[PDB]
């Protein structure tokens, strides 16, 4: 009874969210039509977190799907789980996305804002309690970055106390799908720094790299790339849904990992990952899990921690396992690499254990950490934005919507200060 | 160099130290009661005597 | 905490006046630390003699002075907003008519 | 007759509850449903027919841990109103669990403890379990002890808490809550016990033979110590020890009360057949640093008082010989202003075994509770760790936003320094 | 009463601490008078007993 409301924004959020609902529906044994056909009484203990109950034993997820063009939504309907969602939670416009941040924020976002908010109010005030909301969007696009940030501000004004956890995809440095990305990423960062409590950054390059290195997938499509992201989302809320030896929900994570209000951008990683042919030759144990998690290659964000230093880190474990063995590893990885931790905070590594593992896996672990290595990510976008901003004519696409040019200077200034702030704590 | 010292004040770029999210989370103490809750009209509020004979 | 005698004399004289309840704005902002710290000693002295009633009164004075000081700080914040934005707005006000002139 | 009331706070407290009450029910012989297939009335109440109910209250601010008891096997034994669960946990925040959420549920618990006290003709004390690092364990536990201090006054409020491990940690904010909780404990607690997880892991692997433990195995070790502690109130013995005798003999000063705990023999069911385990042998095992449940070396400091409890075929003559010998060694230092230093308690009931347990069917055992200046080693570590994080103001924003004024941070720091001064002043000699 | 009054003062609950101090002094006066009487009764007896 710590209900969480799910929000999916844009072409990226809908396709990530759609795969995400397949994972939990399998975890809790929910049939695609919405009826429970499971195998254990444990799965019905606290299923209220994500699903609502209708007459006749049907469960409806606490989800809202948001887009500006109907093309993405009709793909969700045709899916095997299309009939699962409540039809009134499908909110769409009738205009092109435009792939523009200002147009999504100001022109079409205002019209969709009131319609979306009242739908959220139906879900928000339908449950006995509400821990926080959950948002999935991309930062290189126009709807997820433009409209998503607008909804993030309105959610904060009405529900200040609740945890606004967001999962975001950061534009890639080498090759990316869009030209105007540097404007979209910079302007959205202004809104994300002050509004959201927690932000997780994921880069598509690492998901490609991890799949080629580890899973040995020759041609991974977005289906398997999204699957890695859905495990991280499932792992963080696992303490809410299942019992365990030591429980740790979202608000515990925010307290431990966030030392200062603005430094809350996080990196994520998941273990164990093994090639689907090599699983027989690998004795998966507790020391083996930590070997992957603290290995830099398993980061889903292309920001090598070794070039920076850690501030705080947290690990979630699932499955019946030794509490001594979990604690002993956390000692050693902190002690063996003392050159990569801040001296003025001892015991930088948080731990927690949950009883029930995901299907097929006897035990698994999840990593969330905060480090100065984010400076590499923001340097690339700021330098590219600087190159683009002097060529003022691309701004003309944003001026024709109502965006003042000073907003560019404001957006870069706060982004520049965050880079300095993440640098200043290295002393 | 004195200008350099004046530029970097001893705060050392601890920007935005109270963010919008933290201002949402902080607990706000109770305010004074609303006027309607206090309301009783004057003459009855001013009454002095009673019908119970507690004297001798 | 070994507050100096010069601060103690000035603060306690106002502390004596504050304990009469009449002063509302007589607080010196730079000397507010001395007044509160002086009340701490008077709080400790009151407790030692069973005068818990005066101890709570000193507590009420502590919150009264602090709360009103915040309101004096609150007026400072809004004065900053009007003054700063008016100068920024003047840049746009001048440009509007000059755009017509050009 | 003579009675105690058990109060459990937090995830550690409730999980310890299952560990201890499983032992009490099995040792007394009551089935999980409350029937039978004596000292019964110290821990259980009778309702007529043949039904018994524990004299305890379980408290937490999140429903997951409690509902495992409510759905578990032992669900019928406990009475529904005793199990109290909040809405959202303290999120490892002292201020949250003390001012905002703590005060949302504090007054509901105070009725159930007082109502449970009406069935107490001869109440002589409470037992309270914490985990210092947690939010509710420190925040709500501090608020609970402050109220019980004025509600009942001169009634022994014993505590049995888990001190933070010297290096092993599960929460980064652990130093903040441990120091803040200490100020509330010292003035109001009659006596508070410390154990730490890191020492138990080493003891549960070396002496007891387990490669990898869980929290369940640790809870049973604590269950044995508490059972020995209360055995004097329940069963016949040549030398009983009431709660009040325990309070006066151990604490030399008002604020120095903090003891440390040890148990012997702890030995696997396989190797236990190999030794006779005389009174002298088991007594010598307690005094080694390796058997200590708190990872502070007694040799760094001095001993202030000691108490030994014996549960088995233990004769008074051979107790005196063993305690005489340990006095002759010069590795156990004593402050020379405490020449006697001991209270001995003897009970006849041998330790009880548990199915699926880790210990053996031992015919004599000894429990030890002593106050040492070596615990000042533990306070120094916590004080230094808090200083580094507070110097750069690493987490203050979370606590201040939840109702706590910043002035409490130096007040708690100053009060701990005074306690450190007290321990060093006690260690002085004349 | 004076043990519970200590914690009321120490918890910074001063309004309720005033009430117990009022009852504490009242309960002293009744008890102070009694032991004065008993001592005077015993003191008077001893000189009679010795005489
Ligand atoms: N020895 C032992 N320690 C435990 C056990 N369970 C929890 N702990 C300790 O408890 C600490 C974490 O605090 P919690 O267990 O959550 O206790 P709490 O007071 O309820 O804290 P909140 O859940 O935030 O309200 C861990 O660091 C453990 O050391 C247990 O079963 N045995
Ligand atoms: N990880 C992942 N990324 C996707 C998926 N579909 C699209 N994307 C990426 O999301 C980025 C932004 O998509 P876009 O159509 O602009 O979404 P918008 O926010 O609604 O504008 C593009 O660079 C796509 O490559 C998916 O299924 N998974
Ligand atoms: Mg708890």
């Amino acid at each position: 009874v710590r209900e969480i409301v799910h929000i999916q924004a844009g072409q990226c959020g809908n396709q990530i969210g759609a795969k995400f609902w397949e994972v939990i529906s399998d975890e809790h044994g929910i049939d695609p039509t919405g009826s429970y056909h499971g195998d254990s009484d444990l799965q019905l203990e606290r299923i209220n977190v994500y699903y609502n109950e209708a007459t006749g034993g049907k469960y409806v997820p606490r989800a809202i799907l948001v887009d500006l063009e109907p093309g993405t939504m009709d793909s969700v309907r045709a899916g095997q789980f299309g009939q699962l969602f409540r039809p009134d939670n499908f909110v769409f416009g009738q205009s092109g996305a435009g792939n523009n941040w200002a147009k999504g924020y100001y022109t079409e976002g205002q019209e969709l804002c009131e319609s979306i908010l009242d739908v959220i109010r139906k879900e928000a005030e339908s449950c006995d309690c509400l821990q926080g909301f959950q948002l999935v969007h991309s930062l290189g696009g126009g709807t997820g970055a433009g409209l998503g940030t607008l909804l993030l501000n309105k959610l904060r004004e009405e529900y200040p106390d609740r945890i606004l956890s967001t999962y975001s995809i950061v534009p890639s440095p080498k090759v990316s799908d869009t030209v105007v990305e540097p404007y979209n990423c910079t302007l959205s960062v202004h809104q994300l720094v002050e509004s959201a409590d927690e932000v997780f950054c994921i880069d598509n390059e690492a998901l490609y790299d991890i799949c080629f290195r580890t899973l040995k997938l020759t041609t991974p499509t977005y289906g398997d790339l999204n699957h890695l992201v859905s495990m991280v989302m499932s792992g963080t809320t696992c303490a809410l849904r299942f019992p365990g030896q030591l429980n740790s929900d979202l608000r515990k994570l925010a307290v431990n990992l966030v030392p200062f209000p603005r430094l809350h951008f996080f990196i994520v990683g998941f273990a164990p990952l093994t090639s689907r042919g090599s699983q027989q030759y690998r004795a998966l144990t507790v020391p083996e899990l930590t070997s992957q998690l603290f290995d830099n290659k398993n980061m889903m964000a292309a920001c090598d921690p070794r070039r920076g230093v850690y501030l705080t880190a947290s690990a979630h474990f699932r499955g019946r396992m030794s509490s001594k063995e979990v604690d002993e590893q956390m000692l050693n990885i902190q002690a063996r690499n003392t050159s990569y931790f801040v001296e003025w905070i001892p015991s930088n590594v948080k731990s927690a254990i949950c009883d029930i593992p995901p299907r097929g896996l006897k035990m698994a672990a999840t990593f969330i950490g905060n480090t100065t290595a984010f400076r590499e990510l923001f340097t690339r976008v700021d330098s590219q934005f600087q190159k683009m901003y002097a060529r003022r004519a691309f701004i003309h696409w944003y001026v024709n919507e109502g965006l003042e040019t000073v907003e560019f200077d404001e957006a870069r200034s706060n982004m520049t200060d965050l880079i300095q702030e993440y640098e200043m704590y290295e002393t | 160099k004195a200008k350099a010292k004046s530029a970097r004040r001893p705060t050392f770029k601890k920007a935005g130290r109270s963010t919008r999210a933290s201002r949402g989370h902080t607990v706000k103490p109770a305010p004074p009661p609303s006027e309607a809750e206090t309301f009783k009209m004057k003459r009855f509020k001013n009454i002095d005597h009673y019908k119970i004979v507690d004297y001798w | 905490k070994t507050l100096t005698r010069g601060e103690h004399i000035s603060a306690e004289s106002r502390v004596d006046d504050i304990l009469k309840g009449a002063p509302l704005t007589s607080i010196p902002l730079e000397n507010v630390n001395q007044v509160i710290i002086t009340l701490k000693e008077r709080k400790r002295q009151a407790t030692l003699a069973g005068n818990y009633h005066l101890s709570q009164q000193i507590v009420d004075l502590i919150q009264k002075i602090n709360s009103i000081v915040i309101q004096r700080k609150h007026a400072q914040m809004k004065s900053q907003e009007i003054k700063a934005l008016e100068i920024q707005l003047q840049q746009a006000e001048n440009s509007l008519k000059k755009t017509i002139e050009q | 007759m003579r009675e105690v009331i058990s109060i459990h706070v937090g995830q550690a407290g409730v999980q310890i509850g299952n560990g201890c009450w499983e032992l009490y029910c099995l040792e007394h012989g009551i089935q999980p449903d409350g029937q039978l297939p004596d000292a019964f009335n110290t821990f259980f109440s009778e309702t007529g027919a043949g039904k018994h109910v524990p004299r305890a209250v379980f408290v937490d601010l999140e429903p997951t841990v409690v509902d495992e008891v409510r759905t578990g096997t032992y669900r019928q034994l406990f009475h529904p109103e005793q199990l109290i669960s909040g809405k959202e946990d303290a999120a490892n925040n002292y201020a949250r669990g003390h001012y905002t959420v703590g005060k949302e549920i504090i007054d509901l618990t105070l009725d159930r403890i007082r109502k449970l006290a009406d069935q107490c003709t001869g109440l002589q004390g409470f037992l309270i379990f914490h985990s210092f690092g947690g939010g509710t364990g420190a925040g709500f536990g501090s608020l609970l002890l402050e109220r019980l201090s004025v509600d009942y006054g001169k009634k022994s409020k014993l505590e049995f808490t888990v001190y933070p491990s010297p290096q092993v940690s599960t929460a980064i904010v652990e130093p903040y809550n441990s120091i803040l909780a200490t100020h509330s404990m010292i003035d109001h607690s009659d006596c508070a016990f410390m154990v730490d997880n890191e020492a138990l892991y080493d003891l549960c692997r070396r002496a007891l033979d387990i490669e990898r433990p869980t929290y369940t195995n640790l809870n049973r070790l604590i269950g044995q110590v508490v059972s020995s502690l209360t055995a004097s109130l329940r069963f016949d013995g040549a030398l009983n020890v009431d709660f009040t005798e325990f309070q006066t003999n151990l604490v030399p000063y008002a604020r120095i009360h903090f003891p440390i705990c040890s148990y012997a023999p702890v030995i696997s069911a396989e190797k236990a057949y190999h030794e006779q385990l005389s009174v002298a042998e088991i007594t010598n095992s307690l005094f080694e640093p390796a058997n200590m449940m708190v990872k502070c070396d007694p040799r760094h400091g001095k001993y202030m008082a000691c108490t030994l409890l014996y549960r088995g075929d233990v004769v008074p003559k051979d107790v005196s010989a063993a305690v005489a010998t340990i006095k002759t060694k010069r590795t156990i230092q004593f402050v020379d202003w405490c020449p006697t230093g001991f209270k001995m308690g003897i009970n006849y009931q041998p330790p009880t075994v548990v199915p699926g347990g880790d210990l053996a069917k031992v015919q004599r055992a000894v429990c030890m509770l002593a106050n040492t200046t070596a615990i000042a080693e533990a306070w120094s570590r916590l004080d230094h760790k808090f200083d580094l994080m507070y110097a750069k103001r690493a987490f203050v924003h979370w606590y201040v936003g939840e109702g706590m004024e910043e002035a409490e941070f130096p007040e708690a720091r100053e009060d701990l320094a005074l306690l450190e001064k007290d321990y060093d002043e006690v260690a002085a000699e004349s | 009463l004076r043990e519970r009054e200590r914690h009321l003062v120490l918890t910074k609950r001063y309004d309720e601490a005033t009430a117990l101090h009022k009852e504490g002094n009242k309960m002293e006066k009744i008890e102070e008078l009694e032991k004065k009487r008993i001592f005077l009764q015993t003191q008077k007896r001893q000189r009679q007993q010795l005489l």
